[PDB]
């Protein structure tokens, strides 16, 4: 921990040491079910070919959806040209799934390490093909990319194949839920936007348009890449707090129909019944929350936005928001409704930091299934971290199941004992 | 008459065949029709035994009733006694013999034979199986004793009898074993064994166990209440199936026995059900069905030990039903007592939990509803006769329980996908992979029902429908159910 | 064990005690698979209903094919009306299953003893539908009817219910399983024979036509009374040994040959291809039971023509062939295939025949499941009596599948030791 | 490159972690890129370990590559040491590391540290997980042990080693405890444990044991081999997996005691396997693949003790290679040594067996072949850290594996009738209802076809389709595959 900053009130310290993360490679586990039709091909090591099937390798698939192009001697002594390497397994692997749309070449701490260009190996490849499969590439690396970063390589990496319009668009970028999905563009409809767009896509193939006259909203914390590609080509990013709980869903649908100068009163009159009922049905997890201490482990830039909602709206007290990067002009509009004197650490030296959460022993930690078993074992209640990016957590409709996500193990304690 | 798809429990004699084939020594002459043998299978199969069962039955024929039905099974009574040369007999009827009223077992007691002998009064057409084993095995003690503190004075360690194991029971081969090792292990010797090992010469050493453990009230509570007041015998009631069920049978015995102090983490359910994995486990809708043992201690084990929320309860064994309703109204329901399998079926489906645990027949209703099942008591078939180790009772026994509970379930990060993503091409709705296998609605609101992450969406078109009715609510829409939602 | 009688150089006797058989119910286990439109309720005790569900309750039911109408006390105490009470019955079971198209009252030892008309039952019943619901009757009754009687029991109850028709047709009556049906009626319709239909059918509403003109070859050895009913319906019953192994199947083909009259040269030439590629399969089972003991229990009747098939086409010695029940006049042709000397019992002392096995121990005994494993801890290896009626045992193609089911036990004995 | 779709081991360093983990008093600094920190979720999650494993890495990110990345090693040994205090320490790279070549493990050594330090040489490129552990394991008791009959004289119990045993082994926890418990029941006592359970102070009194049991050879045959030329200790060479096996094993071990004189029905597995409700397993066609260990094991229980047909059989174990092709050979087949799934998968098909007998990975492709599937060895998930006693070892062992391998196959009845009946509405073909849930053929080739009863019909076509190649035959007609049927 070095010396403090301060912004918006809340305090912003770094500290260096130790990391407990997972890579971007993790990002292939959720990536690949959002499109079915895309296959994430690794270049690396046994070791991101272990990573991946010990994640995703306790479900039985019929039908392989990832893979490892592992290095072996030969590629590291040069004595085999990468180029022809690679070709010559993309080329058996779109024999045993000749039905591919979309190949994603995803880097690993070996491949960027030594520099293998699989990026032109992406462009030579496509270019082989054309008509049938598109092969692209994004760093999903330990070294340069942790955890959610690497739906940020990937959503980049789509960005230059999104066909070009000066349509009007309201751009949703950043993985959500399939009914989420759903229901924000109902919702988005109801304000008079006809035109509602997601990135990603459920098919890769199907990328929506882009240019000048596309707004853009962020329900991902973690697209600094994406939004400055998105910009590249003609968007506008809108700035907003990120979709969580009530206060970030509401202000987050704001700055849309602000954009498109939607009526207040349409807007008000659309967000009213969903945010009286939505109070309603967070009034019981409230009860669970209220009073809580909470402690947060840097894992997916989540946890700044998580916070907001389970201090403003659940009541909690917060100890440490933790996070793994902190892209401080990104997460503005939400430093401003944290409360005053939040102690915020950028990085993590997590044997300290763990004896910062065994010193305060809060009543919940938020952190990694590295540390979460270990931490029960200590007599200290955890909520899994990961489990945030798997489910349906955004939009006014969505607060309470946000809520109980973390109401959820303490309610098993005291069920338990 | 009474429409029976399935039968929850079979006739009174089949339970008199378990106790004669759990004991040795024992032979049972059974007055029944040609065909009636069937229940040899029971033994030879289910429970695979490589000896048939010590009962002899008579088997007779239509062209017998023109004939002297008494005097054949006087003569079963003869062959049996020579050629298998039993310590004591049982003698008594099926449900077609029981028609024609040959009165068999009184005839045994007059035809001077040297033995003890056992006539069975089984009502076939008002008592089923588990009243007759109970009734078979409370007049055999009764007639092999009627005639007929001090461990610390003798300085002897303290001795039980385990009463109510028996072939045909649920699991009653481990969970004699894990009993007898956890008591070891807390110095408590075992006197006897009875129905499930014993000989009427075992039986006659029943008075001398400082205590008498009631594992099967269902088969044991009457001889155990027939123990107490004829021999002082305390006996304890607590059944060991579950971490606390066992930590009380622990605690109790100690103090018939007047002993001083079992520990929680000697299973291994404790830490797997607080461990992180088992957090997704908090609230999942379970069906519980069976006799009332095992019925009473799935619930507890499903409500405090499990974090499951029971939605629905129910026992076919109506001697058990006052527990069972008390058990019940703490877990804030109704008790289902019935032996009518639609009723349950129809239980299951409109509480429509995710997970149901209940007999071999629970499976026929929950692969209709397509309802995750796991059987947790008899009727069952050979699945749960398994070679390994597989007891219920005691920390070993809450170790398998914990496997078999959640293994119908669909797995954490396989659910949560499911949750996220609907548009699979494999991966799709209900699909299980680790199981290795490829008043009006609008379209608005069916369209938001389908939102809902498959096995809780019948509770939830349940719950909608319930709100809409209980409001002044027409048709159904997208905002109505989320409207439910709240309302819950 | 009486006075023997002697018939075709072979010996008859008969023996009176306790009996280990099935009761006629237990066809319900096939029946309501070979015909799935049909439901089987039993009229009986909790007995009746156990037997079924111990045996096919091992399988998972989604959808209900089989009961029982359990008497309570008051019917026997005749304080409720057991026409009015079957009614009630019936009607609350088609609310269940409401596709129902023929609905199967099964008497039982209760029914039978006390003489619950279920025939007038099930005449009423057929009355208050007759557009929709068939309500049958039969008799499964141990008292009764042993095994494979039962549906003996069933067919009869059909016959009346057959279309009246005066056409070319060959009849082929008793169970058979679907491939075996399709194969027969392939080669009949070789002979130049294109009317081949058969008893009972796949769907009970499809019955076959019967009439003068109509042939009947009987498959089961068990339809004596199935066959009197067809011959009371002006069709013409076949006599020829029963289609099992080479022998029998091509007997009992001819005999329908014959019958219509096709010519040998025919028949030579459509069988002999069938017949030499038989021979070559059976090689490696006779090799394995060929000079083997043989001592099988009554069950089925199927006894005889197994024996006579084991013996003169797999060369086993007969050491004792028992048989529940004996229709002299319908197993002549089948006596007269038997070798010269062989030991035939009707009825049963099963522990004296127990005896009998134990002196002789056998090299394979066929018996129930209620004395196999008993009699494998005795180190007599068995063979289950029951798979015969669930296996494609029938025609010559059919021959070394027969011959395999008795070789397995033999060969697994072997492999483990 | 190495397209590899599932691998069959992770990198060696995971084998090193094994070992650290799965003993006491080790600590393992770890030079690897953030985010290699997912391995303590192999024992966080899937051993399901209450604490965190004794690991540091230095997790460098590409900012430390500009950087002195050797000063960053030092610290993180330094402080892991300091912080943890262990007896001794292990020191080595992943496979990221291994190319910026800190030479980590010396550098350690340079450190006047007071404790042991085993400096890991693994190649990541090269080697695999198992290596990694066996090496790990070797070098360590070899570094301890360096510097440096008799019972009988003694007049104590003689006493073994189990060496092998260890986490993210496939059910080491209840395999140690099985065999314990038999050996003490052979009056043979436990000297040390080890990996699992063993301090560096434990591997010290390795040379006090009369000899050494090697239990899983993938770990610990090098270091048995290296006691054995160092200390005289002889070590047991037969694995106890089946009946069969550990009965070889306990004359084995007798032998290099001295001892004079096991009994097959301490299992339940043969009188199953007899018992009529077996007979027809006889022949049925299973495919085997896993470690050396396991699938010889594997082999001789589907062929001795069960009647299974093999008619696959392979490892990724490349060490085992010489044993598998042997076996293999007796089997009259040959032995598919690979690590390549794709190769594993396409073999499975062809052969189309009836059952898979093979690792989680083998269940991936069972699933889309359709084909009962059981898992017999690592890779394995969650599912197989089960918390009941699951030996595979011993006279237990052999009951959970009979039964866990009959488990997936269709059963008796069932299987019958759908071979009778194929008409159904519910039971239709492939469907098995106890999981609970709902060059040219001719028209008249494939008709004949279809009239096999499913999990053989890919053996039945394959064989038709090699009989009409074999003989002039062209197309295919119902009268050739009955020809084929003759001919096979
Ligand atoms: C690569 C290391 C690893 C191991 C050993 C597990 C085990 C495991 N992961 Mg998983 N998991 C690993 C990695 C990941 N998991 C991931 C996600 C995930 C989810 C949503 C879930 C999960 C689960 C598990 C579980 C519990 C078993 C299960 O239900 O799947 C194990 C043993 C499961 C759970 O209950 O977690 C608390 C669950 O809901 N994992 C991700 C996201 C990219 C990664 C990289
Ligand atoms: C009613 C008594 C009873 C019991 C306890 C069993 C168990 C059993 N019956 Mg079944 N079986 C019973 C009855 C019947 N069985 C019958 C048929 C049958 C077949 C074809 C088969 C079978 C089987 C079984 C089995 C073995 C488990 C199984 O695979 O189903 C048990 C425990 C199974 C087997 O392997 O037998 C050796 C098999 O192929 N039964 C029939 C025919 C009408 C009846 C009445
Ligand atoms: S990309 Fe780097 S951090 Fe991720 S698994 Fe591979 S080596 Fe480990
Ligand atoms: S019909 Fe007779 S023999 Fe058959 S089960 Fe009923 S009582 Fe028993
Ligand atoms: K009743
Ligand atoms: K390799």
């Amino acid at each position: 921990l070095g010396s403090p900053e301060f912004m918006s009130g809340s305090t912003l310290l770094k500290e260096t040491g130790p990391r407990e993360v997972f890579c971007g490679l993790t990002s292939i586990v959720w990536l690949h079910r959002r499109m079915p039709d895309a296959f994430f091909l690794v270049v690396g090591s046994r070791t991101c070919a272990h990573l991946i099937q010990s994640a995703a390798g306790v479900m039985i698939f019929a039908e392989p959806r990832f893979g490892t192009a592992i290095l072996e001697e030969r590629d590291l002594a040069g004595l085999a040209d990468a180029h022809e390497e690679l070709d010559r397994v993309v080329k058996s692997l779109l024999k045993r799934r000749p039905e591919i749309r979309t190949l994603f070449l995803v880097g690993s701490c070996p491949s960027e390490v030594i520099k293998i260009d699989l990026s032109r190996a992406a462009e030579r490849l496509s270019s082989q093909f054309n008509g049938q499969v598109r092969i692209l590439n994004y760093s999903g690396s330990g070294i340069e990319t942790t955890f959610t970063q690497g739906e940020d390589g990937a959503l980049k990496a789509l960005v230059p194949l999104m066909p070009s319009s000066q349509e009007e668009q309201l751009l949703l970028a950043g993985t959500l839920a399939n009914p989420v999905e759903d229901r924000l563009k109902t919702i988005f409809n109801r304000l008079g936007i006809q035109k509602v767009e997601s990135f990603p896509p459920r098919e890769s193939t199907k990328l929506p348009a882009i240019g000048p006259g596309t707004k853009v909203l962020l329900a991902q914390p973690y697209l600094t890449d994406t939004a400055r590609e998105l910009k590249d080509r003609g968007a506008e990013i809108l700035q907003a707090p990120f979709p969580l709980g009530v206060e970030g869903s509401q202000l987050w649908i704001e700055a849309a129909a602000n954009a498109f100068k939607i009526k207040k009163t349409l807007v008000d009159a659309t967000l009213e019944p969903l945010i009286t009922r939505a109070h309603k049905a967070l009034k019981p997890y409230v009860e669970q929350l209220s009073g809580k201490k909470l402690f947060l482990l840097p894992e997916s830039q989540l946890e700044i936005p998580l916070a907001r909602f389970l201090s403003n709206e659940c009541g909690m007290k917060l100890i440490e928001v933790g996070v793994p990067y902190l892209n401080r002009e990104m997460m503005g509009p939400e430093l401003d409704l944290l409360p005053q004197n939040t102690r915020i650490v950028e990085g993590q030296h997590v044997e300290k930091q763990l004896d910062r959460v065994r010193e305060h022993h809060p009543d919940l930690v938020v952190c990694g299934m590295g540390l979460a078993n270990p931490l029960e074992a200590e007599g200290i209640s955890t909520k899994w971290s990961i489990e945030m990016v798997f489910s349906p957590i955004h939009g006014i409709d969505q607060a309470s199941d946000l809520a109980e996500l973390f109401a959820r193990p303490l309610h098993r304690q005291n069920l338990l004992n | 008459m009474e429409l029976t798809l399935w039968t929850y429990e079979g006739p009174p004699h089949i339970g008199a065949m378990r106790i004669a084939t759990s004991m040795k020594g024992l032979h049972y002459v059974l007055h029944a029709p040609q065909g009636d043998t069937y229940a040899d299978l029971l033994f030879t199969m289910i429970e695979r035994r490589g000896s048939r069962p010590p009962v002899t039955y008579t088997t007779f024929q239509a062209r017998d009733l023109g004939g002297d039905t008494a005097e054949l099974v006087k003569g079963h009574i003869f062959e049996a006694v020579e050629r298998f040369k039993p310590e004591a007999l049982l003698v008594g009827e099926s449900c077609t013999a029981e028609l024609i009223q040959d009165q068999p077992g009184s005839l045994a007691k007059g035809m001077g034979l040297n033995i003890p002998i056992v006539s069975l009064e089984l009502p076939a057409y008002s008592k089923k199986e588990n009243w007759g084993a109970s009734e078979t095995f409370y007049q055999l003690i009764r007639g092999l004793l009627k005639e007929i503190q001090s461990w610390q004075e003798e300085g002897r360690r303290p001795r039980v009898n385990l009463l109510g194991p028996s072939l045909l029971g649920f699991r009653c081969r481990d969970d004699v074993l894990e009993i007898q090792k956890i008591l070891g292990e807390n110095g408590i010797d075992i006197n006897v064994i009875a129905p499930l090992g014993a000989s009427p010469s075992d039986l006659m050493r029943l008075p001398k166990a400082d205590a008498n453990v009631c594992l099967y009230p269902e088969i044991a509570e009457s001889t155990c209440l027939w123990l107490e007041r004829n021999f002082k015998t305390p006996f304890t009631k607590v059944v060991p199936i579950g971490v606390k069920a066992t930590q009380d049978f622990l605690e109790e015995l100690y103090e018939l026995l007047g002993m001083e102090v079992s520990n929680s983490d000697q299973s291994k359910l404790p830490w797997y059900s607080k461990s992180v994995d088992s957090n997704y486990l908090t609230g999942k809708r379970v069906f519980i069905f069976g006799d009332g043992t095992h019925v009473l201690a799935a619930a507890r084990i499903a409500n405090e030990e499990l974090g499951f929320e029971v939605v629905g309860i129910g026992t076919y064994s109506r001697e058990m039903a006052r527990k069972v309703r008390a058990a019940a109204t703490e877990l804030g329901l109704e008790a289902l007592i019935t032996n009518d399998y639609l009723e349950v079926e129809e239980s299951i489906k409109e509480c429509a939990p995710e997970l149901v645990l209940g007999t071999q027949m629970e499976r026929h209703s929950a692969k209709r509803l397509g309802i995750p099942c796991a059987v947790i008591s008899t009727p069952m078939h050979v699945q749960d006769v398994p070679a390994r180790y597989s007891p219920q009772m005691g920390w070993e026994g809450a170790n398998v329980i914990f496997d078999d509970w959640v293994h119908p379930l669909m797995m954490g990060l396989e659910e949560h996908l499911i949750g996220m993503f609907r548009h699979d091409f494999e991966f799709t709705d209900g699909h299980q992979s680790h199981l290795g296998h490829l008043i009006h609605w609008t379209s608005e609101g069916e369209s938001e029902l389908a939102k809902i992450p498959f096995f809780v969406r019948g509770k939830v078109r349940r719950n909608t429908e319930k709100y809409a009715r209980q409001a002044g609510c027409r048709e159904i829409d997208g905002e109505t159910l989320l409207d439910a939602k709240a309302h819950f």
